[PDB]
């Protein structure tokens, strides 16, 4: 019959998603591996 | 100045020589103080080592050529050179912590040595 009938909803689907994170993404890990010589196998180092 | 070196000079082939290094305090020698040489052309190598456990074990290749002793009155450290040939040009630095890689060694100025 005549009238205004509600059928369904419609949402605006989201487009491409993004993620944002801060600056200062660093410590010098090279100073551990770019050491010129390594020590004796009885002097293992924990460069914390 | 807290560490110095004394002795050394021209080496007549077949002659004897005296060399030394010093430190500042008794805690500075604690726990390890090991001799070391360097050399232009020839690879750097450690001369002698005195471990803090009382047992001294020099390198199997360098344990039958160098005599090592310590004197804390001057903090001096006797070192002697014997029978250098034309193939052993070495320049001597007194650098600690060589059994810790290149992350614990202390670099200063040292002295320059030429052996003809
Ligand atoms: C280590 O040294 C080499 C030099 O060849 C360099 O290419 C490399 O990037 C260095 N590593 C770091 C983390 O810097």
């Amino acid at each position: 019959e005549k009238g205004i009938y509600q059928t369904s909803n419609f949402r605006v689907q989201p487009t491409e998603s993004i993620v944002r994170f801060p600056n200062i993404t660093n410590c010098p890990f090279g100073e551990v591996f770019n050491a010129t010589r390594f020590a004796s196998v009885y002097a293992w180092n924990r460069k914390r | 100045v807290q560490l110095v070196e004394s002795g050394g000079g021209l080496v007549q082939p077949g002659g004897s020589l005296r060399l030394s290094c010093a430190a500042s305090d008794s805690s500075f020698y604690d726990y390890e103080m090991s001799w070391v040489r360097q050399a232009p052309g020839k690879a750097q190598e450690w001369i002698g080592s005195m471990y803090p456990s009382g047992r001294t074990y020099i390198n199997p290749s360098l344990k039958s050529l160098v005599t090592i002793s310590r004197d804390n009155s001057k903090n001096t450290l006797y070192l002697q050179l014997n029978s250098l040939r034309a193939e052993d040009t070495a320049m001597y630095y007194c650098v600690s912590n060589w059994a810790s890689g290149s992350t614990g060694d202390y670099w200063g100025q040292g002295t320059l040595v030429t052996v003809s």
